[PDB]
């Protein structure tokens, strides 16, 4: 009975931070699965960007390795997206998911976010 | 790394008919495959999960198989909803990949009633 | 009576009931089942412990492998056999790729029955992984004299049997055929080859070695047991023996 939403700026220009918070309803990231980000580029190519894990371990896709960072709030409940040094090919719908680990549900991504489209240039 | 294939990228067919999604890895995943719906509006929900298994709540119309290397999405009858573009996802290793997508779109006639 | 995988009997550990506790002979094909239910009745911080591992269907063989003591492998080849039903069941399925292992080890080393006649049809079967059909029907009368009254020249091709069916059954299988290999009983491998056969019908080659396998286990010799003197590394103890329900 979860649900997942992306706040996040409409738009930023070159050489600059994207971050989008994700924010989780119903659902604690510490119990458990993978919490997600996930951003479909124009043309509807979709590229698995990383997650951080309900324990806070972090795997990031090593084409963008260097620049993504992935933290999270368990206060509020939340995860954050960074993705640095941006440039005209980061420009794309951004969703969050969660994939889950094999405890307490299978493998795969359950919710989804609406998205939230961040642009550059 | 591992590159998922969709050999078809957009599709047409009538309502009611059958529709087949083929998707092809390339590497041996070893049954471990996903398929996503997204909706025109954007919504993203899990169709298929472990390449035979239907997620919870989605319609008895979806029915997923293949193994290897080769795998195969199948709506049985296609309803008006279901148009959207369908995507398969390989979990074998990091990091996790999407196939190019497949769009469906209506033929679609006329009615005579 | 039944044997219970969660919790085994120190009278029940031998090669015979373990090997009725093999992720294939669950009989699962298919709707895995989230490893919170599989655990569902076992202790709190069994549970907890589970979790911690973060198990996934491909890496649960390494913890099987890895780890020391013998019921806990048990458990996880259970957790296996109900998680993951398709990685279970693929190798019965004719030139699925989880046959290339053992067909690569049947390549890699040549028995020593194939030295003489290499036309022979298993040695055919294992190199070529041609004419698999029915292995033990021809020339069976040379192999039945070749293996009989010679204690080493059978060890020698047995070994290399385990070394493939080690392959061919990850997990609980692998360590039961390690027993087979530390301990020379070679009969017990009936309770591993028998079981396999019924499932393995659709796949030709497999059939093949597996009937096989029958035939050279059939060989008329003496061999005896040797077991550990150390009496560690094997099922009956020491030293833990966890029951998890
Ligand atoms: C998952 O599925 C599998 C298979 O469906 C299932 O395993 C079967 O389980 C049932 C129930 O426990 C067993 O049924 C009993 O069988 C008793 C004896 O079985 C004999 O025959 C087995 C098969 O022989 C075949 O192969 C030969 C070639 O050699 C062929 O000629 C024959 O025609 C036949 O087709 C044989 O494997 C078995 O040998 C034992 O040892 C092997 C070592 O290799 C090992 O694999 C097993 O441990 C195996 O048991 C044996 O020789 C049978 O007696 C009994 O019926 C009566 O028993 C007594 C006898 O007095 C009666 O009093 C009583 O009233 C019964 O009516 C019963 O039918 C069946 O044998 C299993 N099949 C196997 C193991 O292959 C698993 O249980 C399923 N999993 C779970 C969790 O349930
Ligand atoms: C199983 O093998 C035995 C052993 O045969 C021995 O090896 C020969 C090369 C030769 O040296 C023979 O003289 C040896 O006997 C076969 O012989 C009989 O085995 C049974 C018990 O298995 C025993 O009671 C008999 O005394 C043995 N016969 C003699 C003459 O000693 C036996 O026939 C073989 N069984 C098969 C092939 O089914």
């Amino acid at each position: 009975q979860m649900q997942l939403q992306e706040s996040g700026p409409g738009l930023v220009k070159p050489s600059q931070s994207l971050s989008l918070t994700c924010t989780v309803t119903g659902y604690s990231i510490t119990s458990d699965s993978a919490w997600n980000w996930i951003r479909q580029f124009p043309g509807n190519k979709l590229e698995w960007m990383g997650y951080i894990s309900y324990s806070g371990s972090t795997s990031y896709n090593p084409s963008l390795k260097s620049r993504i960072s992935i933290t999270r709030d368990t206060s509020k409940n939340q995860f954050f997206l960074q993705l640095n040094s941006v440039t005209t090919e980061d420009t794309a719908t951004y969703y969050c998911t969660r994939w889950g680990d094999g405890y307490y549900l299978y493998w795969y991504f359950d919710v989804w976010g609406a998205g939230t489209t961040v642009t550059v240039s | 790394d591992i590159q998922m294939t969709q050999t078809t990228s957009s599709l047409s067919a009538s309502l009611g008919d059958r529709v087949t999604i083929s998707c092809s890895a390339s590497q041996g995943i070893s049954y471990y495959l996903n398929w996503y719906q997204q909706k025109p509006d954007g919504t993203v929900k899990l169709l298929i999960y472990y390449t035979s298994s239907l997620h919870s709540g989605v319609p008895s119309r979806f029915s997923g198989s293949g193994s290897g290397t080769d795998y195969s999405l199948t709506i049985s009858n296609l309803e008006p909803e279901d148009i959207a573009t369908y995507y398969c996802q390989q979990y074998s290793k990091l990091p996790w990949t999407f196939g190019g997508g497949t769009k469906l779109e209506i033929k679609g006639g006329w009615s005579h009633p | 009576t039944s044997i219970n995988c969660k919790n085994i009997q120190s009278t029940q550990l031998t090669i015979e009931h373990l090997s009725k506790c093999m992720a294939f002979y669950q009989n699962k094909t298919s709707s895995p089942v989230v490893i919170n239910e599989i655990i569902s009745d076992a202790s709190v911080d069994e549970q907890e412990l589970i979790k911690s591992l973060n198990l996934n269907c491909n890496v649960i063989d390494r913890f099987i492998s890895e780890s020391s003591v013998i019921e806990t492998q048990v458990y996880y080849e259970y957790i296996k056999s109900q998680l993951c039903p398709l990685q279970v069941h693929d190798i019965f399925t004719i030139n699925s790729a989880s046959n290339i292992q053992w067909k690569a080890l049947a390549r890699s080393f040549t028995l020593g029955v194939c030295n003489t006649n290499p036309h022979k049809h298993i040695c055919r079967c294992l190199e070529s992984m041609q004419m698999c059909t029915s292995t033990k029907t021809d020339h069976a009368r040379e192999m039945s004299i070749y293996y009989d009254g010679h204690p080493d020249r059978f060890e020698h091709d047995m070994k290399i049997i385990l070394n493939i069916m080690r392959y061919i059954v990850p997990g609980l299988g692998r360590v039961l055929l390690d027993q087979i290999k530390q301990t020379k009983d070679y009969q017990a491998l009936r309770h591993i080859q028998g079981k396999l056969s019924p499932k393995s019908q659709s796949n030709l080659q497999l059939k093949g070695f597996l009937e096989f396998v029958d035939f050279i286990l059939g060989a008329n010799v003496t061999i005896e047991k040797t077991p550990q003197t150390l009496t560690t590394l094997s099922l009956i103890g020491g030293w833990s023996h966890p029951q998890f329900e």
